[PDB]
RNA sequence: UCUACCCAUGUCCAGGGUGAAGUUCAGGUAACACUGAAUGGAGGCCCGAACCCACGCACGUUGAAAAGUGCGGGGAUGAGGU
RNA sequence: AUGAGUAGCGAAAGAGGGGUGAGAAUCCCCUCCACCGAAUGCCUAAGGUUUCCUGAGGAAGGCUCGUCCGCUCAGGGUUAGU
RNA sequence: AAGGAACUCGGCAAAAUGACCCCGUAACUUCGGGAGAAGGGGUGCUCUGUUAGGAGAGAGCCGCAGUGAAUAGGCCCAGGCGACUGUUUAGCAAAAACACAGGUCUCUGCGAAGCCGUAAGGCGAAGUAUAGGGGCUGACGCCUGCGCAACGAUCUGGGCACUGUCUCAACGAGAGACUCGGUGAAAUUAUAGUACCUGUGAAGAUGCAGGUUACCCGCGACAGGACGGAAGACCCCGUGGAGCUUUACUGCAGCC
RNA sequence: UGGCACCCGGCUCAUCGCAUCCUGGGGCUUAGUCGGUCCCAAGGGUUGGGCUGUUCGCCCAUUAAAGCGGUACGCGAGCUGGGUUCAGAACGUCGUGAGACAGUUCGGUCCCUAUCCGUCGCGGGCGCAGGAAAUUUGAGAGGAGCUGUCCUUAGUACGAGAGGACCGGGAUGGACGCACCGCUGGUGUACCAGUUGUUCUGCCAAGGGCAUCGCUGGGUAGCUAUGUGCGGACGG
RNA sequence: GAUGAUCAGGUUGAUAGGUCUGAGGUGGAAGUGUGGCGACACAUGGAGCUGACAGAUACUAAUCGAUCGAGGACUUAAC
């Protein structure tokens, strides 16, 4: 359940490291975000050269969580800690790689660049 | 708190008592008083 | 749910142990009603383990009988008792043990009193 | 990115323009080591049909050489431009003879009017953290107003009588709502004038460094006991030391704004 | 909050209406006592109905 | 006999730290002042109980109390408390 | 008189069995349990002036009850050359 | 649970560190400090073992957790103000206000100068210009304004730790509330058989006019009204007082 | 010894007007995509932060939209000095002395057991032409009423082209509401284990008391949301 | 469920407690053997313990009795 001022981890080569969100889009008053949502963040860490510059506004997509999802036949996913990958507006991935497990939901919602990236999908 | 009276007996006589009445002379007019009065006690 | 008698955990469970081992010993005693409806669980569930009789149900109960003289020629203290002449009279009779008897109320407090005593 | 903007700024402007009247004279301070950028077109906007001199304080702390060419430009642009030290009196003395010369015609036009010469009114103005009280404490020789080394130190305006000769008006600095250019952004918030819990210091840590780099690479090479030159940051920061991974950048301007470097200017 | 006007006899003994006892419950008097309660014992003897007990 | 100041006589302060002057050996010297080592125990010095205050919050406000209680806080060998 | 049989009954662990008695949750005895213990221990100041001990009592006072009391009646009790 | 200041004037409140040893410690400085700076590591039990003389080293054995419960410092940056320790409005203000060590000006030759008293008689002092009264400032280093080293329940701003402050509340314990037995007050009170809406009215209606609703009596809760209750929580006026200042007068003090 | 006009912000709860911000229905002026303007309509909805004294205020990011107003600031016997607003202090400006201005700043005490009318719940009487037990009709009243994307229609209407409707179908969200504990979690003080200090049951082993439930790891029933199911669809 | 009230029962009966089987929770009981110098590990044994949840079983309490509660008004039309 990721909200305002809630502090994730990039998973990919793009130079930041640690994102702070700023809203949560898709809704009048909605104040929280699951797997497979999109935020937009301001860049807290990176590096003083890369692509990418603390300050920064962009948005990103979630793709772990401590409290994971849900699924149709009873089943549970959890993970161990908050991860976002930083996006564009067409829904590719901003970086090159992927790092970590990556959830099974991002397929569903047309994210298939960032599922054919990933190493391990579960 | 410590209230205004502690009591204490040798004080009251050597400030209310009878010999110091009767040392000055406005102590004896109160005794007078006193006496024509009729009060029991006079003094202290 | 089991009742409070307006006091503390600690106390209630003092009361049950001195009352339970009260009664034991004096094989009737004068309470509350509603105090004594609260004791009606914890002596037959005693004196089904004296009824057991091993070794590991005696250091069972040993954790709530006070230490009381009960009779004093032969020197029998309330667990002696407990597993000895009690056990044996409740030998065929599965169930209920005691018996809840109500009286009137009394004067200080207006309080209804009952006795309570084993069958 | 630089937004700061808060609600005593608007007020001062609006106080400014109901007091403009009483005012004969106006003094302009802006800072030596930036004089383009620091200078303030929105109360420019608001200052006009009235005579004012063009003041370089914090002199000591810029190069030489660049202020007295700044001060050529300024002077045959058509105004006037002196450089002080407001600390030190360096240049306050000569001041009140130029303030004389130009209200002198007025002066004269009063006096043949049939009254006797009376008081020269001023105005200070300027942006924030340069040396609008410190300036008046010295002329006054009084200490009577109230100085920081942090901006937004004073908060009203306020009329000081230097002797029979000077009424002295102070203003809290006052910045433009909106920046538009980020380079002037950045040089304002290196130099201060800013009450930097705004603003990222990383990006003017990287400026600082890239502008040394640039422009003073020898003062860049003795730095403080180390001497590289390499492509990233992260060569100098680990100098002296779990070690601050990017909070030595607060170092790398804390020395910079107390000259530990030589005098040095950004025009 | 204080009373904004003394309350007439009426009202108060209106109030009043359901402020009273109630009359107990009567039974057999057990083992010839002396006309006890239900469901308890006899005032002579403690009797039940004629079950002396204590 | 409460509180302000003064006078003459008594009395109280669990424990633990830091280590000034002085002294001795001594690189240094021709010996210093300065190195270190040992000894030494100064201070309106430090942490903190009894004792004395009264900075924060909450309760109480026809109160247990016509200035209190609970949890934190300041001084605690001195221009001290009694 | 109304407010009204309303607010309150002033920090805290007691349970059972015997006894007295016209009347017992509250008085006496016994056994367990529980709290303080740098005192909620003992001894002796200022101060109080019969409150101390024994036998009787149930009007009034004990924020309830009372066969009990620092309450009401009768008696008794305080010994210094250190 | 998830998040971790998003609340708010403000991290107010609560949460978090805390004990014994062993390593390691910055800028600055009045060279004494800062400093327990900041940061790391180890604690249980058994044998070796009169352990050398009470170790230390070694080997081992358990739990999620070893100062296993109670009591023991939260830390780091930047600006004002005051040098410091101390003292103040008992009962609204503990501070930047008072005092303070140092500096400076002025009077005083001894029956001193100043004070208390009508006077006698005293303090100053049994002391004598390196000593006493009365003013102004207020450490010590740099100028005739500039330095914050050390201290602070001081005023402003920032960053870590940490959390029910909150997104958004949910359970649980105790003392009240509630029922029964005993005892049992107070502020207030013109008499009342005491609805609502649009109007009227000294101008803000349970009581007046027109209409609409409403069987009699209680118990537990809320606080919109009765311009609710108790000490007016403030604008005039007292040809009402007291206090205060004199180029308003007139008296008695002292001094010449 | 001039001239001539006027007579407190925040919290908790809401309710009403239309002079309509969005959604619905229309003329229009406007290829469509759109946009502008003017009528009819009050049912519902109408946001989170940073600097800031929220001002004669700046910015960030969303949403179909971030409407204007009345009700003794709507609302202190419901809550907050947080502005206003006192006795202690610094600087100031004016003044011939008793003082004048607040121009800036730091600190700084009010309470209330609900009598009546009102609202929200729960009972006791009697009435209703014979006494009772069930099941009911419905004069009346209250509740709900919101919207976004995506696929088809088919790039079909159009538009030389680029570019593009659309309300008939079909899915799926946001906010709000009503239920419930089968799942994921919370609490769960008479449930089960580990462990420190001290004291007690004559001692060893077994146990009891006290230390916030002594402290830690779990946790059944019940109560619960952050969990699960359903709703606002039309139609006359 | 604040108290009244409502609902399930009153000996042709499963309303409550107890007892006996279960379901969940915890996690390998006491005693006795074996191995080790000892702290400890292994076996007997998914062991022992179990508030509120289920199914059986009258073993203990829901005995007595008391109180209340109708005989259907009048007129006119259709019998
Ligand atoms: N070196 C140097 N410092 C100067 C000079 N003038 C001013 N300063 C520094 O600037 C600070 C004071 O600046 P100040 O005049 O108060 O700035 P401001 O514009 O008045 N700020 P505000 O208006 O908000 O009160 C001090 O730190 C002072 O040392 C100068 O000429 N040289």
């Amino acid at each position: 359940m990721i909200q305002q001022e809630t502090r994730l981890k990039v998973a990919d080569n793009s130079g930041a490291r640690e994102v702070l969100t700023i809203k949560v889009l898709g809704g009048s008053g909605r104040k929280t975000a699951n797997i497979g949502d999109v935020i937009v963040c301001t860049v807290k860490q990176a590096t003083p050269g890369g692509v990418v510059k603390k300050g920064e506004v962009v948005k990103a997509v979630i793709v772990r969580t401590k409290s994971g999802a849900r699924r149709s036949d009873g089943s549970y996913i959890s993970f161990d800690e908050n991860a976002c990958v930083i996006i564009r507006d067409d829904k590719s991935p901003r970086g090159t790689r992927i790092f970590g497990p990556v959830a099974r939901e991002l397929r569903e919602n047309n994210f298939m660049k960032i599922v054919s990236l990933a190493p391990e999908v579960i | 708190m410590k209230r205004t009276f502690q009591p204490n007996n040798r004080k009251r006589s050597k400030v209310h008592g009878f010999r110091s009445r009767m040392s000055s002379k406005n102590g004896r007019l109160v005794l007078a008083r006193r006496r024509r009065k009729g009060r029991k006690v006079l003094s202290a | 749910s089991y009742r409070k008698l307006g006091r503390t955990s600690a106390q209630r469970k003092a009361m049950l142990r001195d009352l339970t081992t009260d009664l034991i010993i004096n094989e009737r005693i004068e309470t509350t009603e509603t105090r004594a409806k609260e004791l009606r669980s914890v002596v037959e569930k005693m004196i089904t383990l004296g009824k057991r009789g091993d070794l590991h149900a005696r250091r069972q109960a040993a954790a709530y009988i006070r230490n009381e003289v009960a009779n004093e020629e032969n020197n029998q203290d309330a667990l002696q008792k407990l597993f000895s002449d009690i056990a044996t009279r409740y030998e065929e009779r599965q169930g209920g043990y005691t018996r809840i008897m109500k009286l009137g109320p009394r004067r200080g407090d207006g309080a209804p009193m009952a006795i309570i005593e084993l069958v | 990115t630089i937004q700061w903007f808060p609600g005593h700024m608007a007020k001062a402007r609006r106080e400014v323009t109901e007091k403009l009247k009483l005012i004969d004279i106006v003094y302009e301070l802006v800072d030596a080591r930036i004089p383009m950028s620091s200078r303030n077109p929105m109360i420019e906007d608001i200052l006009k049909n009235k005579p004012r001199i063009m003041l370089l304080n914090k002199a000591d702390k810029a190069d030489a050489a660049v202020t007295q060419q700044w001060k050529e430009h300024f002077e045959n642009q058509g105004i006037r431009s002196l450089s002080i030290n407001s600390v030190n009196g360096q240049g306050l003395n000569q001041i009140v003879p130029a303030s004389k010369e130009i209200l002198q015609e007025k002066f004269d036009r009063m006096r043949a009017k049939g009254v006797k010469p009376r008081a020269i009114r001023a105005l200070i103005i300027g942006i924030p953290n340069v040396g609008k009280s410190t300036l008046i404490n010295r002329l006054a020789k009084k200490n009577i107003a109230k100085t920081g080394d942090r901006p937004g130190i004073t908060t009203s305006q306020q009329w000081v009588k230097v002797g029979k000769e000077l009424e002295l008006l102070d203003t809290p600095g006052i910045l433009w709502p909106k920046f538009e250019d980020e380079l002037v952004g950045l040089r304002l918030a290196v130099t201060g004038a800013i009450k930097d819990s705004i603003i990222n210091l990383q990006d003017v840590a990287v400026f600082g460094l890239r502008f040394l780099e640039e422009h003073y690479p020898e003062r860049l090479k003795e730095r403080y006991g180390l001497d590289e030159i390499p492509e990233d940051i992260a060569e100098l920061f680990d100098a002296i030391g779990l070690i601050n991974y990017d909070k030595t950048t607060e170092v790398i301007i804390r020395d910079i704004r107390t000259e530990k470097f030589g005098r040095l200017s950004f025009e | 909050a204080v009373p904004f006007r003394r309350t007439s006899k009426m009202k108060k003994r209106l109030r009043r209406t359901h402020f009273k006892l109630n009359v107990p419950g009567m039974t057999e008097c057990p083992s010839c006592g002396e006309m006890k309660l239900s469901h308890r014992v006899c005032k002579a003897c403690g009797s039940y109905n004629g079950k002396d007990i204590n």
